[PDB]
């Protein structure tokens, strides 16, 4: 009998100040009891468990569904925290093409790994005897129980420790490790590859790990985690979109999720009009009608999901390129590729929740997103093709009050182009009329006034109902813009209005602000000056709008 | 050679902090470095029984192509028990010149308390989550930890004792992995003495505090004023009135009377000139009742002025500046705002370390996502400060210009 290499156990403790679980065993049918007796008998014969004496205080409930099911929920609540490296999964677009690839799924994953003996007394459980006229049959685990909190991490660590020397001795092959599966790949010949796979499963057999003996149970195409993996390409598993004349909130969430999942390879996927209906959530039962925008959007999604699209694999010897296009309404779409028309992957970016915004900022955010995603997937930052002129970005970042940066990029011309719509003067304009504006509202009656006086004698005061101070201060500026020439100087005391305009939005949720923007766009030169209120500054009249 | 027991604060579990994505070259650098460190017993591989994690990444210091490993021990530092204290050398900021040395290599000699080692756990990440990350824990004193210098205080004292007894006019301070040495010598003599101290540390960044001071509020001097000029002046004075008590602007605002054009020239009255002069006199004086409170946080605000110029203010209570300044140094940063901001934050933090012996909390004029994406690419400092992000443009920008 060839000795199998010993697998060192991982020391495990319960959470501090806690003790092992004691739970009353559930009553079972005689059939269930017999089934469990047989199963646990063969398991005890296999060494997975062992009978224990009455000394052990701790107990876990067991069920039969025959297949047994030990409910470790309480022990899981009482077991220590573990390090989980399973956050995130490998993305197909990040894989490098290999001439020969093998998939190995280890049978009896958790039952091949020994458990810390000082912890085995906490995994104890009992089998109810017939009619309960005898003491229940007591058992404890000697290996990792499936359903336990610590099983995946320990199994993973053990597997890694076992695989390390083979990997070190084989730089010519690459091994990916995921749960109960190993994915080997090489650019070697098929014979040499199969040979090295035999070597690997032998090396695993030395530690007592079983791999498929036959021709490996899975061959291309591989269906894995919503993906379809083919030898020369990857894609997603076929999309399923339910069609019903009555939609609930949960159905909306599921549809949104599905579309998001499809959007990583299918370019042009949009999800705004459907996500807007997720306001006032937490109620899963409801009937929400769809607008024409949402219906045409979903029809467009059915139009894109009409024919299959494939992504390619990654070649480190070629440059990494990300191109971005504006879709409108705060929506952005991007394609990451190396060869033209052949995408590695695709994606989208929706603007965040804000009162005001402009295209350049959103583009920047998109760039940051794509950058982080790229670093995760390929470990490098891609070169960018952006629908924005170099000179535009120059003016923007040079005059922007915030610090801002984009990595290496070039201008692609694919309209709509991102542009700066208006620019304020840094100095007062000579020969331009000077509009001193002001607005003020009554807090109680919600009645206000907004207007201006100018150096040429031009005046205006407009009365407003249902308004606030800020609204009148904006309204005054808007009035100054409406009734002035192509060039204009504007004086205001509103830190609010100046605060808004100095953020340079090209779009807003306030109609008044949008109109102010539309006015600015029509102007040639605009100088916006600020002064303190109620300082008795001449030309600035609070008394004119306070009547 | 003897480990001193180190615990955490009551009711605080060890740090669990997500490791952020790293580029391939940085990952390889960290692999090489940590392998070499593992062969030297400085760190050891750990198992899944360790839940704790601290972020880690790679940088390149000044005048060096060699990658350096940097651990973000911030969370572990704030979760580490308070170590007690040496009063800050207030004479350090008063010295003519100060040189900063990297005494980090000395920490790897002293072993770390075993029971505490599980809290210094970190992870080298992999690209595309192909393989699980490599997990290490420290065996010796880690660089970047606040406990490491506190433990090495005695050792450092015994080592620097002869040099201290030799030159009583030389101030020596220690912060984290850095050793600040101040004096009044000549740059050549400074460099040679630094070589002497370095060789003294071997067998066992010129910074001039005198060329930096606080800054006053200055007002323009003009022969002729425009309506705009006077409006900006009145604005700045009205602002400064929040700081200086006796500022009045009524005689200047009286000039603006009526609605005139912004470019129209207004001659000043005698009352206005008098008021302006009085305001000048007021501004020439320092600020009333401004003190430093060691029990309070230091706040640093940074404004982007454009053309490579940046202004900053360190304070505790609003309108009570403890320090003001203007970083406009240009090295290789011409096309990159974020690099400029990062170097600015580093310099300000350094100054703060020299003056008060602790780092300030920053308020950065940058979007969170941008900064979080790019700040590690230009960070040469062994420590890290705390920061937040101001999303609303300040009006005071040109008032510090
Ligand atoms: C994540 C991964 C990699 C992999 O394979 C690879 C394993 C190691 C490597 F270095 C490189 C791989 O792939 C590069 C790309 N690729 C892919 C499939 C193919 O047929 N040919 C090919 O070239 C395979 C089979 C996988 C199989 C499953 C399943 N079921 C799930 C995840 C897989």
């Amino acid at each position: 009998m060839v000795p199998i290499s010993p697998i060192e156990t991982v020391p495990v403790k319960l959470k501090p100040g806690m003790d092992g679980p004691k739970v009353k065993q559930w009553p079972l049918t005689e059939e269930k009891i017999k089934a469990l007796v047989e199963i646990c008998t063969e398991m005890e014969k296999e060494g997975k468990i062992s009978k224990i004496g009455p000394e052990n205080p701790y107990n876990t409930p067991v069920f039969a569904i025959w297949r047994k099911l030990v409910d470790f929920r309480e022990l899981n609540k009482r077991t220590q925290d573990f390090w989980e490296v399973q956050l995130g999964i490998p993305h197909p677009a990040g894989l490098k093409k290999k001439k020969s690839v093998t998939v190995l799924d280890v049978g009896d994953a958790y039952f091949s790994v020994p458990l810390d003996e000082d912890f085995r007394k906490y995994t104890a459980f009992t089998i109810p005897s017939i009619n309960n006229e005898t003491p229940g049959i007591r058992y404890q685990y000697n290996v990792l129980p499936q359903g336990w909190k610590g099983s995946p991490a320990i199994f993973q660590s053990s597997m890694t420790k076992i695989l390390e020397p083979f990997a070190a001795q084989n730089p010519d092959i690459v091994i990916y490790q995921y749960m109960d599966d190993l994915y080997v790949g090489s650019d070697l010949e098929i014979g040499q590859h199969r040979t090295k796979i035999e070597e690997l499963r032998q090396h695993l057999l030395r530690w007592g790990l079983t791999t498929p003996d036959k021709k490996h149970q899975k061959e291309p195409p591989f269906l894995w985690m919503g993906y379809e993996l083919h030898p020369d390409k990857w894609t997603v598993q076929p999309i399923v979109l339910p069609e019903k004349d009555s939609w609930t909130v949960n159905d909306i969430q599921k549809l949104v999720g599905k579309l998001n999942w499809a959007s990583q390879i299918y370019p042009g996927i949009k999800v705004r009009q459907l996500s807007k209906l997720l306001r006032g959530t937490k109620a899963l039962t409801e009937v929400i009608p769809l607008t024409e925008e949402a219906e045409l959007e979903l029809a467009e999604n059915r139009e894109i999901l009409k024919e299959p699209v494939h992504g390619v694999y990654y070649d480190p010897s070629k440059d990494l390129i990300a191109e971005i296009q504006k879709q409108g309404q705060g929506q952005w779409t991007y394609q990451i590729y190396q060869e033209p028309f052949k995408n590695l992957k695709t994606g989208k970016y929706a603007r965040m929740r804000g009162a005001h915004t402009n295209d350049v900022k959103q583009l920047t955010e998109a760039v940051q997103k794509i950058t982080t995603e790229s670093i995760v997937i390929w470990g490098k930052t891609p070169k960018f093709k952006l629908p924005i002129q170099k000179e535009t970005w120059e003016t923007w970042w040079t005059e922007y009050w915030q610090a801002t940066w984009i990595p290496e990029w070039e201008f692609v011309n694919t309209p709509p182009l991102v542009k700066l719509w208006y620019q304020l003067e840094k100095e007062p304009i000579v020969g331009a009329e000077t509009f001193y504006v002001d607005g003020a509202a009554n807090r109680e009656t919600k009645l206000g006034k907004a207007g201006y006086v100018t150096n040429k004698g031009r005046q205006k005061v407009v009365p407003l109902t249902n308004t606030t101070n800020q609204k009148t201060e904006l309204q005054a500026i808007y009035l100054a813009l409406q009734d002035s020439g192509l060039e204009v100087n504007i004086v205001t005391d509103s830190q609010y209005a100046l605060g808004i305009i100095q953020a340079q939005p090209d779009k807003s949720e306030s109609e008044l602000v949008n109109q102010i923007i539309e006015q600015l766009i029509k102007k040639e030169k605009v100088y916006l000056a600020w002064v303190p209120a109620h300082k008795g500054i001449g030309g600035n009249e609070q008394v004119d709008k306070l009547v | 050679i003897e480990t001193v027991p180190v615990k955490l604060k009551p009711g605080m579990d060890g740090p669990k902090v997500k490791q952020w994505p790293l580029t391939e070259e940085k990952i390889k650098a960290l692999v090489e470095i940590c392998t070499e460190m593992e062969k030297e017993g400085k760190i050891s591989k750990i198992g899944p029984e360790n839940p704790y994690n601290t972020p880690v990444f790679a940088i390149k210091k000044k005048d060096s192509t060699k990658w350096r490993k940097l651990v973000d021990f911030r969370e572990l530092n704030k979760r580490t028990q308070d170590f007690w204290g040496i009063p800050h050398p207030a004479g350090l900021k008063k010295k003519k010149s100060v040189t900063v040395l990297d005494v980090g290599d000395a920490y790897f000699s002293v072993p770390l308390d075993e029971d505490f080692r599980k809290y210094t756990a970190f992870t080298i990440p992999s690209i595309n989550n192909e393989t699980p990350g490599i997990r290490y824990q420290y065996n010796v004193l880690p660089q970047g930890w606040k406990g490491s210098p506190a433990i090495f205080q005695s050792s450092m004292t015994k080592i620097l004792e002869p040099f201290k007894k030799q030159n009583p006019d030389i101030v020596i301070y220690q912060y984290m992995d850095d050793l600040y040495v101040g004096s009044d010598l000549e740059i050549g003599q400074h460099r040679t003495k630094i070589e002497e101290l370095r060789q003294h540390l071997l067998r066992w960044y010129e910074l001039h505090p005198d060329k930096w001071t606080v800054q006053p509020i200055v007002l323009p001097e003009k022969d002729s004023w425009t309506v705009n000029d006077i409006q900006k002046l009145v604005g700045k004075l009205n602002w400064a009135s929040q700081i200086y008590p006796g500022i009045k602007v009524r005689q200047l605002s009286k000039l603006l009377r009526g609605t005139k054009a912004l470019t129209e020239v207004i001659p000043l009255t005698e009352e206005a000139e008098l008021e302006l002069a009085e305001n000048r006199e007021i501004l020439k004086e320092p600020v009333h009742g401004v003190y430093y409170d060691p029990s309070k946080d230091l706040i640093a605000e940074i404004q982007k002025q454009g053309q490579g110029q940046w202004t900053y203010q360190i304070y505790q209570e609003p309108f009570k500046n403890l320090k003001t300044g203007k970083y406009a140094r240009m090295r290789g940063a011409h096309t990159n705002d974020v690099k400029q901001l990062t170097e600015a934050v580093q310099k300000i933090t350094t100054e703060s370390i020299v003056i008060w012996g602790k780092t300030p909390k920053f308020k950065l004029p940058i979007q969170k996502e941008t900064w979080e994406t790019w700040w590690t690419e230009y960070w040469q400092a062994t420590w890290i400060p705390e920061w937040e992000f101001v999303n609303t443009p300040p009006l005071v920008k040109l008032w510090y210009q």
